[PDB]
Formats: C-alpha cells, sequence, structure tokens
C-alpha cells in the first residue's frame, strides 16, 4: 500500500 | 570475475551513501567526540527529557520518537533497495515481501552504528540517551531497548564499517526465505552474487579478521530471533494499552508478517 508507493516513485 | 564484484561493491556503497543521511563513520566520529563544532545534548532523566523537547507520559513519548525514527529509515531503506541491481525488476509483491520481512532487520543493524555501551544518538545525533536511562522505563518498555544494545555492543565489536555494511544489508534484503515469495529463484541468483561481493570485501577490508565472513552471516540469522522478540513485545503493547496504536507505515508492515 504505502510500501508501494514508496517502491515506484521516482 | 572480482573486478565486478569490487564495481558492485562500490555502487552499493555510494548508493548507501545517498539513501542514508547519517552513517556509521559520522556517528562514531561524534560519539567518540572527534567532531567539529558539536557535541549531543545528552538525555538521562525526566527533566534531561524535557530540555531535549527544546533542542503522554516518559515510556510512551520514547515510543513514539522510535516510530517516527522507523517510519523514517523505512524510506532511507527503501531508496537504498531500489539502487541494488536487479531489485527493480522483481516482481513487485515480492519487493514489498522482502521489504515488509527486511526493514526492521535494517533498522536494528543500523541503529548498533549510533551505539556503544552507554547509550544511542537520537534525532540525526543532536541528542544522546543513556542506556542507563532508557532501562528504567516502565514495563514492557523498558526490555526493548536492552537487547538492541546487548546485539549492538557484540555486533559492533566486529568492526564494520559503511562500506562493508551497504553490502550486508543488501544481502539481507535479497534473502530468498522471506515468507510467501513468488518467484525464489531470481532473488537467491542475486544474493548469491552479492554474497560473493561481500565475502570479497571482507577479505580485502579485514585481511586480519578471522572468519569474519561467517560471524557476519550468523548475525543475519540473529537480527531474525531480534525481531521476533520485539514483534512479541509489541503484542503485549497492543493488548494492554488498548488505546495506542502505531503509526500507519508501521501496520503495514506488521500486518501478516509471520
Ligand atoms: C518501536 O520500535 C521501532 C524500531 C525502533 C526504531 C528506533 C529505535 O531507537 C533508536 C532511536 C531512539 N530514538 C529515540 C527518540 C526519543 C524521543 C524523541 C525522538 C527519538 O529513542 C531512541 C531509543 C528503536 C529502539 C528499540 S526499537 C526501535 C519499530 O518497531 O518500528
Amino acid at each position: 500500500h504505502k510500501l508501494v508507493q514508496l517502491l515506484t516513485t521516482t | 570475475e572480482s573486478a565486478d564484484l569490487r564495481a558492485l561493491a562500490k555502487h552499493l556503497y555510494d548508493s548507501y551513501i545517498k539513501s542514508f543521511p547519517l552513517t556509521k563513520a559520522k556517528a562514531r566520529a561524534i560519539l567518540t567526540g572527534k567532531t567539529t563544532d558539536k557535541s549531543p545534548f545528552v538525555i538521562y532523566d525526566m527533566n534531561s527529557l524535557m530540555m531535549g523537547e527544546d533542542k503522554k507520559e516518559v515510556a510512551i513519548r520514547i515510543f513514539q520518537g522510535c516510530q517516527f525514527r522507523s517510519v523514517e529509515a523505512v524510506q532511507e531503506i527503501t531508496e537504498y533497495a531500489k539502487s541494488i541491481p536487479g531489485f527493480v525488476n522483481l516482481d513487485l509483491n515480492d519487493q514489498v515481501t522482502l521489504l515488509k520481512y527486511g526493514v526492521h532487520e535494517i533498522i536494528y543493524t543500523m541503529l548498533a552504528s549510533l551505539m556503544n555501551k552507554d547509550g544511542v544518538l537520537i534525532s540525526e545525533g543532536q541528542g544522546f540517551m543513556t542506556r542507563e536511562f532508557l532501562k528504567s522505563l516502565r514495563k514492557p518498555f523498558g526490555d526493548f531497548m536492552e537487547p538492541k544494545f546487548e546485539f549492538a555492543v557484540k555486533f559492533n565489536a566486529l568492526e564494520l564499517d559503511d562500506s562493508d555494511l551497504a553490502i550486508f544489508i543488501a544481502v539481507i534484503i535479497l534473502s530468498g526465505d522471506r515468507p510467501g515469495l513468488l518467484n525464489v529463484k531470481p532473488i537467491e541468483d542475486i544474493q548469491d552474487n552479492l554474497l560473493q561481493a561481500l565475502e570479497l570485501q571482507l577479505k580485502l577490508n579485514h585481511p586480519e579478521s578471522s572468519q569474519l565472513f561467517a560471524k557476519l552471516l550468523q548475525k543475519m540469522t540473529d537480527l531474525r530471533q531480534i525481531v521476533t522478540e520485539h514483534v512479541q513485545l509489541l503484542q503485549v503493547i497492543k493488548k494492554t494499552e488498548t488505546d495506542m496504536s502505531l503509526h500507519p507505515l508501521l501496520q503495514e508492515i506488521y500486518k501478516d508478517l509471520y
């Protein structure tokens, strides 16, 4: 959830 | 080829410096007073603590301070993981899984960097909270700190520096045995290569340290027990402090963890 957004931010 | 392993080591170390503002080198410098204009405020009692706020009850306030520190750490560790070769090409769900299970192990690993037998640095190194003070905290919070110091003193005796830590951290993140991983093989393949870079790094950086590599691997397993002990203390708190709750990011990392 939050992990996903952190993992895909550039 | 060894040249490649040194380039991997170097890229990991550079990525580490970009992801973690406060390194172990800078922390030991502060702890030993070998830094320029800046000795940290020392928190050792209720009063000391209160003084710090400028520069609920005691135990709860320190607990949540550890939480904000932790949510910050997750973000730094996540950025570092995105710089490990091959990591971003893994199934996004396995990336989440690797992170969910690996993040606190790295937090404790790195937390040792800001600890000596007498206390731990807080808030980017502007403070130093004594070990004796943390031990005076009302149950069950006091036993949250001691086992971390116990691991840290022994971990630090191994004298790993930042360049060592960078590969060590990377090997931990890339564990193919995490629960619920969809594609084990490619994770183990990247880890095998990381392990070869770590072994070479430890041999070149600590040529006289007997069996350092094996000792380090053992610590990786020890970190798991540390987490286990921690989660069970958090279970207590969740159960006996029913009005308390963890920060959102931590709640998401902890749910359905093992
Ligand atoms: C609540 O535990 C956290 C992990 C964690 C994160 C950070 C942790 O401590 C080191 C830093 C530290 N910072 C503080 C602090 C206190 C007041 C205001 C701001 C900060 O206290 C400590 C011991 C520790 C120590 C034991 S556990 C832990 C978690 O479960 O995510």
